[PDB]
């Protein structure tokens, strides 16, 4: 929009390409995690902790 | 955006079934506009016109002349007097009790 | 009737089951969908229905129960009251004749005849032999393509010198207008060995049709001005407009009459002449008479109703072959009605090309364009999203390697599989099996407590946030806190560089125009501004609203 | 309504109309309802539209 | 909140107004229901004037 | 701000008065691109 479009070109701070949609913990639950399963699709590139 | 066609999870669309039934009267009113045009057997004609007419009344209340179609998943289409009345309708359910 | 003491005897006990519903009915009902309709009658009044404290309420009525009474007691002789469509459809379909048993080679014949009449009735006109004179000339001058004017004959060079003797005999025709009656036999016979393309006959056709319009809307400019504000009268306008339709005396000798109508076509007099010159000038742009070219058009729609009027029967015998043709695709998506519609489309496509020279019969020809048509109209208007058909005849080859990959390899075709048996890149397979499902309806019922369905927990994507609305007003008047603390040089060039509290933000030289000064000056000024807000005391309250 | 009706007519030098009072059940004195909008809501929609 | 048109190339009874029950079009013209219905599927023919 | 609500019938002319265009064929989106 317009003034944070000033706000953005005063500071400086580029405008990122991607939107933030990560998986985080509920509001109140407090558990530790103990497991982590990946699965993933035949033939893409699995990532380091896959 | 009151009959709309939502993106799901997956790529699946979720449509109202207000879009089947403007559909189903859409392709039936070019079909007349079509047999009109091509001074077809005027039998054929009737048939168009009656199917026209059964498709715009279940357009305006599904299941009030005959039997309710259909739906396309086995269940009967709703269309905008559905809307309205009915307990899980519009004047009760959202007017005068709402989140 | 008996309906009517069950009609009171329900409104007796309060309720109606389907046990005395069963007994008290009409007994020959046979009708399973009428019997629903009066059930559902005798229920839309009140008493309602059930099949075995039933103190709830009455809903009605004193007006929609003597309403539905009334139809009770018609439809007590209600005989042949079914009064759906695919019931009443076939009602009316049956009952025609199937009269066609070899039948339809007569029925070609008439057509055959009525077709060659509207060739005989156009060509008898002279500027559209002309017209074909002319196209035979920029076909062959490269104006179109070189058959684009004939559908072959009973050969580009010998056909140009015949198209050439064709324009001598026509031309000299012309040259020759009594005299010009057996000329223009010469014309007729002359042309009746050749064969248009249907496209241009049927802008012939159109041109004719046009013609008539036009002599009519005339006439009519002739009558309603007189005969049909005047009064003029019917018999004697006939005996004598009808009978002389060129001289001056059907009009200039009439409005010396004098008679009671004599004395009120004075008015229209001139315009009456303006439509006399006109129908003489018509004559010209057509070449002959008025009267010649309507009655050549006159029997040439005799000739074109003469052949609709056997296509009609055909189609009736042949509609009930698409009713035949039909049944097969019944849980396509599509109802059974339309696909009978879109069937009697195609089979009047076929039946104007069925052909009786190859001597084959109707049925498998005319189910060939039926089939053709009905699969065409089942993969263009049975799926809301509407993918085009090869992507349909893609889906469908893909579906049937899939029962055929499963029921051999035992376990599920695969991408990998599939992309393994089928020629396709192993990704545009996996767009196609992506794009192949239905939109589930946003009305399903969910399995929950309060009945609810999938439209109520598909959330809302584009709405702004109220705390990212009162995030951006506060943002609004953060920044004209911060930009009044500076000189109107910098405050309004920034307003107008950026969209601040205006319109379109402005580029770089109309900001100068608006300060008489060089963009540059602009560039230097806005970089001067932003550097005395980087600093803090004109940072910390902007900078706040970023938690970047 | 008959009331008020023939009330200003007494007012006035006019006979009234001489009423009767009727008596309903409460799905029936709830049938009648001069505003469509509440009678849409708690009775036959399509009847009252 | 825009609305669009569809434009019936033939005519088309408002089912309301057909099966309200008393048949609005039907008691209007005093025509009974069943003669508008088989008027309505080219069951028959009706004279106008 | 908006007294009773008044109800009637439609004329044609108001109901082609509300419209802002005709719907002539039933094509919902594109299967790509679902604009
Ligand atoms: C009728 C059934 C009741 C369950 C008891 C309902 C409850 C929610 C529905 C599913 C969800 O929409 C998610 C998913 C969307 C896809 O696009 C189409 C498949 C899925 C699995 C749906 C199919 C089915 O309709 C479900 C299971
Ligand atoms: C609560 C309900 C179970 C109760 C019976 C579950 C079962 C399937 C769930 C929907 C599907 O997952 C599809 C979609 C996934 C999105 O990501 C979030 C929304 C959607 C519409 C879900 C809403 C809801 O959560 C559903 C109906």
């Amino acid at each position: 929009t317009p003034e944070e479009k000033l706000l953005r070109a005063i500071f400086g701070e580029k405008a990122s390409d991607v939107k933030d949609s990560s998986l985080r913990v509920p509001n109140g639950v407090s558990g530790t995690v103990i497991d982590v399963q990946v699965f993933t699709r035949d033939g893409v590139e699995k990532d380091k902790r896959a | 955006d009151l009959r709309p066609l939502v993106p799901l999870d997956g790529g699946r669309f979720a449509t109202s079934d207000l879009n089947d039934l403007y559909r189903r009267v859409i392709n039936r009113n070019n079909r007349l506009k079509r047999l009109l045009d091509l001074a077809a057997p005027d039998i054929i004609v009737r048939n168009e016109k009656r199917m026209l007419q059964e498709a715009v009344d279940a357009l305006l209340d599904n299941g009030r002349r005959g039997r309710a179609i259909t739906g396309s998943n086995k269940r009967p289409l709703k269309s905008l007097a559905d809307m309205i009345k009915g307990k899980q309708g519009r004047f009760r359910q959202n007017l005068l009790g709402k989140r | 009737s008996q309906l009517k003491l069950l009609v009171t005897r329900g409104k007796e006990q309060g309720y109606l089951t389907y046990a005395e519903v069963n007994d008290h009915l009409p007994e020959d009902i046979v009708d399973s969908d009428q019997i629903e309709d009066i059930i559902q009658m005798i229920n839309d009044m009140g008493i309602q229905v059930m099949e075995e404290l039933m103190l709830a309420e009455n809903t009605a009525d004193e007006d929609a129960a003597e309403a539905a009474a009334q139809v009770l007691s018609s439809v007590e002789s209600e005989i042949g009251r079914t009064t759906d469509p695919v019931r009443m459809y076939m009602r009316e379909m049956g009952t025609v004749e199937l009269l066609t048993r070899e039948g339809e080679i007569d029925i070609a014949k008439r057509i055959e005849d009525g077709i060659n009449q509207v060739q005989c009735s156009v060509a008898e006109y002279p500027e559209a032999i002309t017209y074909l004179l002319e196209q035979y000339d920029r076909v062959e001058a490269e104006e179109a393509r070189l058959s684009d004017l004939i559908t072959g004959f009973v050969d580009p060079e010998l056909a140009r010198e015949k198209f050439a003797e064709l324009r001598a005999q026509y031309v000299v025709t012309r040259d020759t207008i009594a005299t010009a009656q057996e000329e223009i036999l010469k014309l007729s016979e002359v042309f009746k060995q050749f064969r248009l393309v249907p496209k241009q006959f049927d802008y012939l056709v159109n041109s004719m049709r046009v013609m008539m319009d036009r002599v009519r809307t005339q006439e009519r400019l002739i009558m309603k001005l007189c005969v049909e504000q005047c009064k003029m009268p019917k018999k004697n306008f006939i005996t004598l407009f009808t009978g002389n339709e060129t001289s001056d005396t059907w009009f200039n000798a009439a409005i010396a009459m004098n008679k009671p109508w004599s004395e009120k076509l004075h008015d229209v007099s001139e315009e009456v002449h303006r439509a006399l010159q006109k129908l003489q000038q018509i004559e010209e742009e057509t070449g002959l008479t008025i009267e010649q070219v309507k009655d050549i058009n006159r029997r040439m729609s005799i000739g074109e109703a003469k052949a609709r009027r056997a296509k009609k029967e055909m189609v009736e015998a042949n509609l009930r072959l698409v009713i035949s043709i039909a049944k097969k695709y019944t849980n396509r998506g599509l109802q059974f009605l339309d696909l009978i519609q879109e069937g009697n489309i195609g089979l009047m496509k076929a039946v104007d090309k069925f052909e009786y020279r190859r001597g084959y019969k109707f049925s498998t020809y005319a189910t060939w364009w039926i089939r053709q048509a009905i699969t065409r109209s089942i993969a263009d208007q049975a799926r809301t999203i509407r993918i085009p058909v090869h992507m349909i005849e893609t889906i469908n080859k893909l579906n049937r390697i899939s029962r055929q990959m499963l029921q051999e390899m035992g376990r599920e075709p695969t991408p990998e599989e599939l992309a393994e048996r089928m020629l396709m890149p192993e990704d545009k397979i996996r767009k196609v099996l992506k794009i192949a499902k239905e939109p589930i309806s946003m009305e399903t019922p969910i399995g929950d407590d309060e009945d609810s369905h999938l439209g109520d927990f598909i959330e809302d994507t584009t709405l702004e946030l109220p705390l990212d609305s009162a995030t951006t007003e506060s943002l609004r008047a953060a920044t004209h806190d911060v930009l009044a603390g500076l000189t109107a040089r910098e405050a309004k060039v920034l307003r107008m560089r950026f969209g601040i509290d205006m319109n379109t933000d402005y580029t770089l030289e109309e900001v100068g125009k608006q300060f008489d000064v060089t963009r540059e000056r602009i560039r230097q000024i806005e970089a001067k501004a932003l550097r005395k807000l980087r600093h803090p005391s004109r940072s910390e309250v902007l900078r706040s609203f970023l938690d970047d | 309504r008959v009331k008020i009706a023939n009330r200003e007519l007494e007012a006035n030098g006019k006979v009234g109309a001489t009423y009767s009072r009727d008596l309903l059940g409460i799905t029936k004195a709830s049938l009648a309802t001069e505003s469509f909008i509440s009678a849409a809501s708690f009775q036959e929609t399509t009847r009252v539209l | 909140e825009r609305m669009g048109h569809i434009e019936l190339a033939s005519p088309t009874a408002h089912i309301w107004f057909l099966k309200s029950l008393p048949s609005r079009i039907g008691l209007l013209l005093d025509m009974p229901l069943r003669d508008i219905e088989r008027v309505l599927y080219f069951e028959s023919y009706v004279v106008i004037e | 701000e908006f007294d009773a609500i008044k109800i009637a019938l439609a004329s044609p002319d108001m109901i082609r008065s509300w419209s802002f265009g005709e719907v002539k064929k039933p094509e919902t989106i594109n299967y790509r691109t679902f604009k």
